[PDB]
Order: C-alpha cells, then sequence, then structure tokens
DNA sequence: TTTTTTTT
C-alpha cells in the first residue's frame, strides 16, 4: 500500500477519497455544510463545484487550483482529508495534485475531448487550499506548529526581488563528457562519486555545471502581524514567508492580505565554514496560498440598481460614514474623491491625473480625525499616519541597504491617503510633500540614489486653525495659515465650525446618546459600496462634455474674476469628472460642474464668506 | 565524448545560416549571403565578433534554429562558435588564425542582434535561464573594461609541462590533473600568462524605467556584463537594449576559488545570483558631417525650414506646446538650448557660451510642466527639485567600491546640456553655493574624501523658483523678492519673472485652452513642427557659429550703455553685456547666420529689458 | 562621505 509515515494517512485510501471529492462533490454538500438552507440555489448547489471548476480550468489550461476547508469539510470521505492536511500539509498537498492531474486526464479521455493529453502531463497541476484554519495570531506561533498549515493575516511590508531557486542539478564528466542531472532531493544534492557511465566511471570527473543546471524562482515577503493580532505589550511582529512559483511576485508593498501556508523552521550554520548549526532554528512559512483582503451579473444589477436611485449621491455619501451625525457635504467631497477623477495620460504633455486632495481645517472635536480613520478602513489602499509621528524621509522615500524604502506615499501610490494632523505636520515635510502630490510622483536626488517614482494617490489632510479654534476675527486664510502654494495643491478645503446650534447640538447628542444605548450598535453594506466604487473606477471613464466646458470655462472666469489659479480649474474639472463616475457616467454633464462648484463654495463656506476681509460670519455660517 | 547530435545539426544548420543564408535587399531580392558578405568584410577589417540578426536567422530554416539557440543558447554556444570558424575556413582561412610570430587561434563572437521582443527587468524569470533575451533600461553604473581569462594555459612547475586552451568557470579553475601521464602533478599550475587568452570585460547596472512597472514599486535593477568589442560600446545613463542570454551567477565564496545546494563544494552549501550577459549592444534612449549622418529627406526638410523666414517665430510657437502664454520664456527655452559661443581668450580665461536661466513665477503658472517639457525635450538634460536634492547627488559624489571611488551628480549627469532645477527656492543655500561655485568655474572639483578630482561641470541651467511668501511683490526688487545668494543672481543668465493677471479676456482664452486640453487632449495641441524636427533643426543651428560684427560692435556698445543709464547697476553689470552677447550669438544660431546683426542685438536688449522688468 | 533619528 501507500501511507504517509508517521501517521496512518492512507494515500491510496486518501487519494480515493479526495477524487471521490473531486468529482461527485456537490457544493450542495459544501452550502449545507454552511446550512444557509435558505440562500441553496439548486444550479449551484447541485452542480458539481469541482467538476465544473476543472471544466473551466481545462478551457483556461491553468494548473492552479485554489481550495477552501469548507469543502473538505463537506464531503464525507475528504472530512478526515481535512484534519490529514492539516496535520501533515506537504504530503497531503502533493497526493492531492497529483490527483488533480489524474482527474484532469481521466476528464479528458472520459470526455473524449480533442485536448492535448500531453499538456495536462505536462501540466504540474496544483491545489491552493485556503482557509485551512482560524485565523490565529502570528505571535502565539509555537514551535510544535511546525509542519501544519497556518492561516494568517497580515500586512506586506516589503518584498525581496525574485531569488533563483535551484531545482535540478546537471551535472558533466570531465574525461568523457558524459553528463547526467540531479534532482535536488531536500534542498540539497547528491553527487555520483563516478560517472554515470560504467565505461568512463570516473571518480570525480562529474562536475556540476551551474548554468545547464535547472533553476526554480523564490521569493520572501516580510508580512506584519495585524494590529487585531497583537496584544498592546509590544510592537507587531512580521514574518519574512517564502514565496515560490507564480505567487512569486503576486503582491507589492502595504497590501493587506491573508495567506494560508505550511509553517516551516530550518537549521541555521553557527559557523558558515563549519557544518556546526545553531541549536536554535530559523523559521519561515511556505505559503500554499495567498488572498488579497468579479463582479457578478446579479452584482453588476444591484450597482445599476443603486445608480437608478436618485438618492444615490447623498445615500453613498451618508453610507460611508454611517455612524458620523451630518456633515454631508464632508462626506459627500469625500465620497468623490474616494471615486476620483479620470486618468487621462496624455502621449504628449505628460499624464493628467484625475486625483481628488481634501484637506480637513476646522476647530478640533470635529470628529475630523474619526472621520480620517474611516477613509483609512474605506480604502483598499489605506496609509494612516498623523505628522508628529511622520518624518519626510518616512513619507515619501527612505535610504537603506544601497537600497531605497517606500515612504507612507509610496504605500498609498494607487490608494488614498491620510495625514493627520497636518498642520502640525512640519513645513519642511510639508514642502517635500508639495511637489509630490503636485506631480503625483516622488522625485529622488541623493548621492548615489537620483531617480523618480510613480506617486499617484490622493491625500487626505486633517489640520486645525492656527486659533486652536477657528477665529472668524481672522481672515479664513489667516486662520488656516498655510503655504498658498499648499493652498491651491489641495482640491477641497472644508471649513468645519462648531456653531452652538442649540437645534444641532440637541440632535447630535441624540445620536451619540442612542449610540451608547446599545452596547454594540439607511447605507449601503460597506462591501456593496466598496464593490460599486472599484467598478465605477474600473469600468466607467467619464469624459468631458460640451455643456460641461462651457459652464467650466465660464465660471472659471467667474472665479478668476471675483484667488482663482488654474489648479482650480483643474480641480473643478476632475471633481465633476469623479462626480459623473459616481452617477455612472463615462460622459461629464453640466450638472456634475454645477455640484463641483456647489460643493467647493460649500467647504470654503462661500455663502458665510465674507466677499471681503477675508472672514466669514459665523452667523451665517449654518445661518 | 557525448554526441550532442542535436548539438552537431545545429552547428551544421548555423554554418549554413551563415554562409548560404543567400538573402540581400541590396539589388533588390539578388541574393548576397549577407552573412558570407560580413565574412568579407570581417576579412577587410579582420575583427572578432560577428552580427548576426535573430529575424535572419527566423526566416532561416523556419525559425526551428532560431527557437532552439534562443531556449539553449548555452548549450548551444560551443557548437555555434565551432561551426563560425568551419565557415571561416571554407571562405576566410586567413582569419581562421588571428593573423612575425605565429599567430594563435582567432575568437570569433556570436553577437545576436535585432531580437524579436525585449522582456523588462521585472520580466525576467528562472525559466529565461541561459535562453537568448534583450533587455532595455538605462546604464546606472559601469566597470572599467577588465581582461577576462577566456583560455588558460598553466606551467606543470613540478614536471614543466604547459597546459593550454583551458576555458574558466566564474572562479579562477586550474588544471587538475597533468596531461603528462607520466607526471602526477594536481596543484603547482603556474598560470602561462602568455599562452592564456584574455578576453575584455565590463560590468554595467541598469534600472528599470520610469513606464515600466511604475505602479507602487521602486525601479528594480539588473547587472548586466560586456565582453568582447561591446565593452565600453555603450555610454552611461543612457536608456539601451542589450541582446544576451541570462547568466546565473554562483558564489565564488561557496564555491572556493536561505541555504545552498550541497553535498556535491561538497559539504559547502552555494547561493546562486541571477544576471545577463550581453552578446550586442544597442541604445534606444561637423555641420557638414550632421548633414550627411541626415537622410536625403531629412536634409530636405531641413532645408525647407531653413528657407522659412517666420521660422523664427514658429519655432518659439513650437516650444513647450501645451504651455499657453509666457511666450517670451518660451523664447528664452529656445535661446538656452541654442546656446552660445563658448570661447577661451588669449590669455586663456575660459569665456562661457551657455546660457543659464532662472524663473521666478507664483503657483500654478505651469513652470512645473514648463520644466517637463524641458527635460523630456532636451538631450543631456537633469531634472531636480530643489526642495529634495542633495548637492553631491546634484554634482558628484564619493563613495567606496573595491574602495574610494566617485559617483556622478545632476550637473555631471547632465554636463554639457540642461540642468533643470525646480524648487529651486526650496534649494538649502550651502548647496546653492556648491553650484555657484561649480557652475561659474564650469567645473566640479572632488577636494574632499582624499581624492582631489575635477569634472567638465560645463552646461546650462534653468533655475525654476517661485517669490517668497508664494507670490512677487511688484513693491520689493526682484533680489529679496525671493531667497537666494546676490553673487548666483548675478551669474544667471535670464529672470523670467511670472505674475498673475485679472485680464478677463486671457483669463477665458486659457480656461478654453485648458479644458480643451482635457477634452480633446493630444489633439488640442498642434506646434508648428514635430519634436524630432525642431531637435534636428536645433543640432543644425549648434553646428552654425555666429561672428560679431562691426555694426553689431557698436549696436551692443550703445545698447549697453543705455541699459547701464536704465538702472542709473543693482542689476547691470558686465556680466549683463557679456550675457548680451551670449543672447546675440543664440538668436544668430536661431536665424542661422554665421555672422551676428543689429537686429539680433535688438532682440537681446529687449529680452533683457524685459527681464528687467 | 552620505544619509539619518535622535539628543545635546
Ligand atoms: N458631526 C459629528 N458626528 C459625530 N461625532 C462627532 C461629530 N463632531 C464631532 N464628533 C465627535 O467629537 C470627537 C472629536 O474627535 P476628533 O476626530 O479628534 O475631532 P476632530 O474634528 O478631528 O478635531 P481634532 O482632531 O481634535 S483637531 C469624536 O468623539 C467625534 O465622534
Ligand atoms: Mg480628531
Ligand atoms: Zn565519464
Ligand atoms: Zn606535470
Amino acid at each position: 500500500l501507500r501511507i504517509i509515515w508517521g501517521t496512518n494517512v492512507s494515500i491510496q485510501e486518501c487519494t480515493t477519497n479526495f477524487r471521490n471529492f473531486l468529482m461527485s462533490f456537490k457544493y450542495k454538500f459544501r452550502k449545507i455544510l454552511d446550512e444557509r438552507e435558505e440562500f441553496i440555489n439548486n444550479t449551484t448547489d447541485e452542480e458539481l463545484y469541482y467538476i465544473k471548476q476543472l471544466n473551466e480550468m481545462r478551457e483556461l489550461g491553468t494548473s492552479n487550483l485554489n481550495l477552501d476547508a469548507r469543502n473538505l469539510l463537506a464531503y464525507k470521505q475528504t472530512e478526515d482529508l481535512y484534519h490529514q492536511l492539516l496535520n501533515y500539509p506537504q504530503e497531503v498537498i502533493s497526493i492531492m495534485d497529483q490527483t488533480i492531474k489524474d482527474c484532469m486526464v481521466s476528464l479528458i479521455v472520459d470526455n473524449n475531448l480533442d485536448y492535448d493529453l500531453d499538456e495536462i502531463e505536462t501540466k504540474f497541476y496544483k491545489v491552493r487550499p485556503y482557509n485551512v484554519g482560524s485565523c490565529k495570531g502570528m505571535r502565539e506561533l509555537n514551535p510544535n506548529d511546525i509542519d501544519k498549515l497556518i492561516n494568517l493575516k497580515g500586512l506586506v511590508l516589503r518584498s525581496t526581488p525574485v531569488i533563483p531557486d535551484m531545482k535540478v542539478a546537471f551535472f558533466k564528466c570531465n574525461v568523457c563528457d558524459h553528463t547526467m542531472a540531479v534532482e535536488i532531493d531536500r534542498g540539497v544534492i547528491q553527487e555520483p562519486a563516478r560517472c554515470e557511465r560504467i565505461d568512463c566511471n570516473e571518480p570525480n570527473s562529474m562536475s556540476l555545471i551551474h548554468n545547464r543546471c535547472s533553476f526554480a524562482d523564490k521569493q520572501v515577503i516580510k508580512l506584519q502581524e495585524t494590529p487585531d493580532f497583537v496584544p498592546d505589550g509590544q510592537t507587531p511582529h512580521s514574518i519574512s514567508l517564502c514565496v515560490y512559483d507564480e505567487l512569486v511576485d503576486s503582491c507589492r508593498a502595504g497590501d493587506r492580505i491573508e495567506v494560508t501556508g505550511t509553517f516551516r523552521s530550518i537549521p541555521i550554520r553557527a559557523n558558515s565554514r563549519q557544518r556546526v548549526l545553531k541549536s536554535l532554528y530559523k523559521t519561515y512559512v511556505d505559503v500554499v496560498h495567498v488572498k488579497k483582503v468579479q463582479i457578478t451579473d446579479q452584482d453588476l444589477a444591484k450597482i445599476r440598481e443603486v445608480a437608478a436611485r436618485e438618492d444615490l449621491y447623498s445615500l453613498l455619501a451618508r453610507s460611508i460614514a454611517p455612524s458620523i451625525y451630518e456633515l454631508e457635504d464632508v462626506k459627500k467631497g469625500i465620497l468623490l474623491q474616494l471615486f476620483g477623477g479620470t486618468n487621462k495620460t496624455f502621449t504628449k504633455g505628460g499624464r493628467y491625473r484625475g486625483d481628488i486632495n481634501i484637506l480637513l481645517c476646522g476647530d478640533p472635536s470635529t470628529s475630523k480625525s474619526q472621520i480620517l480613520q474611516y477613509v483609512h478602513k474605506i480604502t483598499p489602499r489605506g496609509v494612516y499616519t498623523s505628522g508628529k509621528g511622520s518624518s519626510a524621509v518616512g513619507l515619501t522615500a527612505y535610504i537603506t541597504r544601497l537600497v531605497l524604502e517606500s515612504g507612507a506615499l509610496v504605500l498609498s501610490d494607487g490608494g488614498v491617503c491620510c495625514i493627520d494632523e497636518f498642520d502640525k505636520m512640519s513645513d519642511s515635510t510639508r514642502s517635500v510633500l508639495h511637489e509630490v502630490m503636485e506631480q503625483q510622483t516622488i522625485s529622488i536626488a541623493k548621492a548615489g540614489i537620483i531617480t523618480t517614482l510613480n506617486a499617484r494617490s490622493s491625500i487626505l489632510a486633517s489640520a486645525n486653525p492656527i486659533g486652536s479654534r477657528y477665529n472668524p476675527n481672522l481672515p479664513v486664510t489667516e486662520n488656516i495659515d498655510l503655504p498658498p502654494p499648499l493652498l491651491s495643491r489641495f482640491d477641497l478645503v472644508y471649513l468645519v465650525l462648531d456653531k452652538v446650534d442649540e437645534k444641532n447640538d440637541r440632535e447630535l447628542a441624540k445620536h451619540l446618546t442612542n449610540l451608547y444605548l446599545e452596547d454594540k450598535p439607511d447605507v449601503l453594506p460597506v462591501e456593496f459600496l466598496t464593490m460599486y466604487i472599484s467598478y465605477a473606477k474600473e469600468h466607467i471613464h467619464p469624459i468631458i462634455t460640451e455643456a460641461a466646458k462651457t459652464e467650466l470655462v465660464r465660471a472659471y472666469v467667474g472665479m478668476r474674476k471675483m484667488t482663482a489659479t488654474t489648479r482650480q480649474l483643474e480641480s473643478m474639472i476632475r471633481l465633476a469628472e469623479a462626480h459623473a463616475k459616481m452617477k455612472l457616467k463615462n460622459v461629464v454633464e453640466l450638472e456634475d460642474v454645477q455640484e463641483a462648484v456647489r460643493l467647493i463654495r460649500s467647504a470654503i463656506k462661500d455663502y458665510a464668506t465674507d466677499p471681503k476681509t477675508g472672514k466669514i460670519d459665523m452667523n451665517l455660517v449654518q445661518t | 565524448k557525448v554526441d550532442d547530435v542535436t548539438g552537431e545539426k545545429v552547428r551544421e544548420a548555423f554554418e549554413q545560416f551563415l554562409e548560404d543564408f543567400s538573402v540581400q535587399s541590396t539589388d533588390t531580392g539578388e541574393v548576397e549571403k549577407v552573412y558570407r558578405a560580413q565574412i568579407e568584410f570581417m576579412k577587410i577589417y579582420d575583427l572578432n565578433t560577428i552580427y548576426i540578426d535573430y529575424q535572419h536567422l527566423s526566416m532561416r530554416e523556419n525559425g526551428a534554429l532560431a527557437m532552439a539557440i534562443s531556449e539553449q543558447y548555452y548549450r548551444f554556444l560551443p557548437f555555434l562558435q565551432k561551426g563560425l570558424r568551419r565557415v571561416v575556413r571554407k571562405y576566410a582561412p586567413e582569419l581562421l588564425n588571428t593573423s612575425s610570430p605565429e599567430q594563435t587561434e582567432r575568437v570569433f563572437q556570436i553577437s545576436f542582434f535585432n531580437l524579436p521582443t525585449v522582456h523588462r527587468i521585472r520580466d525576467i524569470r528562472s525559466e529565461k535561464i541561459g535562453s537568448l533575451l534583450s533587455i532595455s533600461g538605462t546604464v546606472t553604473r559601469t566597470s572599467e573594461v577588465r581582461p577576462e581569462l577566456y583560455k588558460a594555459s598553466f606551467t606543470c612547475d613540478m614536471c614543466r609541462a604547459i597546459v593550454d586552451n583551458v576555458e574558466q568557470s566564474f572562479k579562477y579553475t586550474e588544471p587538475t590533473f597533468c596531461p603528462n601521464p607520466s607526471c602526477e602533478n594536481r596543484a603547482f599550475w603556474t598560470l602561462n600568462v602568455t599562452r592564456s587568452r584574455f578576453l575584455d570585460w565590463q560590468k554595467v547596472r541598469i534600472q528599470e524605467n520610469a513606464n515600466e512597472i511604475p505602479t507602487g514599486s521602486m525601479p528594480r535593477t539588473l547587472d548586466v556584463i560586456l565582453r568582447g568589442d561591446s565593452v565600453e560600446r555603450a555610454k552611461p545613463g543612457d536608456r539601451c537594449k542589450f541582446t544576451g542570454v541570462e547568466i546565473v551567477v554562483p558564489d565564488v565564496t561557496q564555491l572556493g576559488l536561505n541555504s545552498g545546494v550541497t553535498g556535491l563544494l561538497g559539504v559547502r552549501d552555494l547561493t546562486y545570483k541571477i544576471s545577463f550577459l550581453a552578446c550586442h549592444v544597442i541604445s534606444i534612449g561637423d555641420q557638414e558631417v550632421f548633414l550627411n549622418s541626415l537622410s536625403s529627406d531629412e536634409i530636405n526638410e531641413l532645408k525647407e525650414m531653413v528657407k522659412d523666414e517666420h521660422i523664427y517665430d514658429k519655432l518659439v510657437r513650437s516650444i513647450a506646446p501645451a504651455v499657453f502664454g509666457h511666450e517670451a520664456v518660451k523664447k528664452g527655452i529656445l535661446l538656452q538650448m541654442l546656446g552660445g559661443v563658448h570661447k577661451s581668450t588669449v590669455e586663456g580665461i575660459k569665456l562661457r557660451g551657455d546660457i543659464n536661466i532662472c524663473v521666478v513665477g507664483d503657483p500654478s503658472t505651469s513652470k512645473s510642466q514648463f520644466l517637463k517639457y524641458v527635460v523630456g525635450f532636451a538631450p543631456r538634460s537633469v531634472y531636480t527639485s530643489g526642495k529634495a536634492s542633495s548637492a553631491a547627488g546634484l554634482t558628484a559624489a564619493v563613495v567606496r567600491d573595491e574602495d574610494y571611488t566617485i559617483e556622478a551628480g545632476a550637473l555631471m549627469l547632465a554636463d554639457n546640456g540642461i540642468c533643470c532645477i525646480d524648487e529651486f527656492d526650496k534649494m538649502d543655500i550651502s548647496d546653492q553655493v556648491a553650484i555657484h561655485e561649480a557652475m561659474e568655474q564650469q567645473t566640479i572639483s572632488i577636494a574632499k574624501a582624499g581624492i582631489h578630482a575635477t569634472l567638465n561641470a560645463r552646461t546650462s541651467i534653468l533655475a525654476a523658483a517661485n517669490p517668497v511668501g508664494g507670490r512677487y511683490n511688484r513693491k520689493l526688487s526682484l533680489r529679496g523678492n525671493l531667497n537666494m545668494t546676490a553673487p548666483i543672481m548675478s551669474r544667471f543668465d535670464l529672470f523670467f519673472v511670472i505674475l498673475d493677471d485679472c485680464n478677463e479676456k486671457i483669463d477665458t482664452e486659457l480656461a478654453s485652452h485648458i479644458v480643451d486640453l482635457h477634452m480633446k487632449r493630444d489633439e488640442a495641441i498642434e506646434p508648428p513642427f514635430s519634436a524630432e524636427q525642431l531637435r534636428r533643426y536645433i543640432k543644425y543651428a549648434r553646428t552654425f557659429k555666429p561672428i560679431l560684427t562691426k555694426e553689431a560692435r557698436s549696436y551692443l556698445v550703445e545698447k549697453y550703455k543705455e541699459l547701464r543709464k536704465d538702472d542709473a547697476s543693482y542689476r547691470i553689470t558686465v556680466r549683463q553685456l557679456e550675457s548680451m552677447i551670449r543672447l546675440s550669438e543664440a538668436i544668430a544660431r536661431a536665424n542661422c547666420v554665421d555672422e551676428i546683426t543689429p537686429s539680433f542685438i535688438a532682440e537681446a536688449y529687449d529680452l533683457l529689458r524685459q527681464s528687467i522688468i
């Protein structure tokens, strides 16, 4: 028979059970295991999930099979195999991959489909199991956990460039030239003492020809343990997980990803010259599967239905920060920034990103920081930090080993960034931020390190007026006291004020008190909301409109006529673009421009802003 | 030995592709066996390397040979070289020998060129190891050419048996067993340097291009290796494509001269490092001689815009097509790009002909886009932000690599070309002084770090600053409206100060222009000339050497007197007259006139007068 | 030397 050493896990019985789990495994098994009998759909449930996946996989011709734990736990034959994998992954996964390969071969031959059986025989079919176990704190790991799949969550601190992973050794005789290939067993080579040709059998003439030898691809990624898992006692740990094969270079830095992989430990040479190994063992993990943090026709239908709703604008605005009371205009602005404008990358004149930049300067206690926390949570690529705890070097780029470290902005490139207490943040680091946001790119100029980097990301700044409470006596510009260039760089500026409105105070107190009532206290499903925003960004592409352009011209002429920098024009342009995107419009409209101007005036409180003196009438503010 | 019948079949097909290719476009499809003709030229010049188009071998024999070689280039290379030697014997037996004392075997370098595609640095994969590929990128670092020991020779220090033709691995290799069967010397192999043949070698480093994988990533870098004629074939800091094979570099220290493979090394492990061995290198990034370099149609077009007399205005219009307005500023670009006649007086004092422009505009004036166009459209052009920049990285840096050495800074990176300086206002005052002395000297000397080296550092500087407080106070003076050392002010040729205007008509025009720039994107712009056409004309003008004229001497002296009176000298000095002469030279170059014209001096005088404001 | 938080 075929059994796994030290486990009493019969490889033959394992193969038979996993085969029956491959064909004759209805998704009904999974759903019933998950109960949800009110959500069972015959087609999906009665479908042999894995057989359909294998058919679509042959159609795609890929050799990788993502696999959840629940499917194994649903099939009685493979329910035991689930625990077998949990205990002794490597062997189980190897047997399982072989079984998948054989099942594909059977499917092509059984279905007599015109397919290259050699290709499938050549296709190294693999299984990428996921959900193997409940996500456990990495710090919680202990030695006995070694040799087991450990579902893990974390943030990608950094990743190494791919490394040649020696695969099969190739030798050659130095007297008769006869060659032989030694496969790397257990990461070691057993060189032939004498020539494989007994005719020659020359001792030590067999030499390893590095170039002729076979190598694989390996990469390693540092993954930070999430703050949820770690305790207050100490800083989060990180593990340099070793990735291999296609999984290599399958994630950038700052990627909130959940990964399942076997827990691995190895010796380490105490003295490189000698074979003496330190008693303690280096520990790593081999990710068999990676989870990052397709819009189904049903999902698209829901998206378009919500788009049909007129409240879409205000509905999303409230949905992004459901707990926040009021502040609908600020919510709408940040919602637009989440949507972002259109990135018309002109072949000439450079690229023109449709980015949106919103600063929040106003009297404190206004939840601005809480709003920043929300924004960071929402954006899939979020970067939260505070100026005081932030450094310009660490913000954008940090020299290292000679090598460079990505800064906070770099970790936001293609995402949203949050800089709390932006006013407190140093003026020098402010100047650093100026050009990078202006060009959406980091320019580096240092001894031996001189280059530029992509920094296309939105920033959500939170500031406080020079006077702790915004002083209407001081002009708005004086109240903020920020560089006029920097001021222009930002697209929107909400001047939140704590006007003493007994009615509004009553209502906000009601909100907060009600929250207090429920120990654990409409709005879109944040997941569905994110899907909406994504689909809009990727598929929808707003384009300027004739009426829109005419109105923009007239509006900016008025602005400059009343200062209206050209960046103001680009700001309203990108804002109308993001509005159309919010409306799932690939074409801009006059109404988008009108909304852009309206919100521009709102955030600056232009309605209450004094026509002269640069001040704002607090009585006019919120009337 | 191992038959490698496939290897010898590839050898035969390769010699037949080298001799019987029978393809030539000259005289239409008339076949010349362009590889046989290349062998004939080889005999004419008696080189070593053979240039081979990949596409030629692809059309050859259905490209099955191309496929086989492209995968197993490493395995097939000895067979290909042996077949090349066979072909040489067939047609150029003289070249078969190096060609007085005995002439040794001549090594032929089969440098394939014109590959089907170029794979990016990140596209590199272990699967491609040993396969012939081509890689693009800029040369961040290079090495001094050094003599790699291709074929080794050793005299047996116990019997005097001399060994030769010993190929060396990554680590210095030595004979193991004496060829003399009578002798049994396994060491003591005094390397016969004379017998051994060393090939030239050079390490070169490159980095990922901006538009390669800019998405949230640091530009990956590769260590390519130049060998044979390829050594030094390319200049540093230039985007170029390198065709060759992917070479895995084992760590020689482990070889003995995560863990690594062992049990061979023997007990020792081995860790590798991927790299690339370039076979052929191609870059992708006099007046009459320049014309010769041009194509016939190119020369005709040159003559065409030469004939145009509005050409000056149309060129100024072409400058920064995206940028609207600020036409005098675009004129400043054009003039600085044209440069001026640099001359060293009879006494030897060097007189700079280059022009260093400065711009002082409020934020949103598009000065950023201004510099972006400048550098993008300018060769030997370096762009940097003054806020974030290091002096050494800008001028030159000292680093230790086996051992103190030097690294070029921006000035070096763009010496003899444009030097864009963005966010100059934010630039460090001490670094500003470093530039001041460097640019004024048109020379950079690394006196520190023990070494006292010096480099030409000749170039033109496009300074870009913003007025103090983010706005230029017209009541104040330029000197004071912006933070900058007055002596450096003295040696900035120009000062384009950009102010804001509430002209409603101009506001409407610019708003419409921008909105069209977004609506129609690229279609919105329409310069009179193509950037390549513009560069060709510009270089042609560079070829010209303006000469001052009697009327021009006069007009100049009166105009300088008038300027001195106008300041009546905080901004008027002899430096201003020098800049006047340089501007006259630049205008004449734009006019493509070897002589100066009082009209040119009038234009320059108006330019400087406007700069004075 | 160069870059670099951090304290002095
Ligand atoms: N409109 C609001 N809705 C809900 N909570 C609010 C609102 N305004 C203020 N708060 C609360 O007031 C507190 C202020 O928290 P912060 O986020 O620090 O306020 P802030 O606007 O960021 O001003 P700072 O941070 O002190 S400069 C939080 O507990 C918020 O929940
Ligand atoms: Mg707060
Ligand atoms: Zn042998
Ligand atoms: Zn000997």
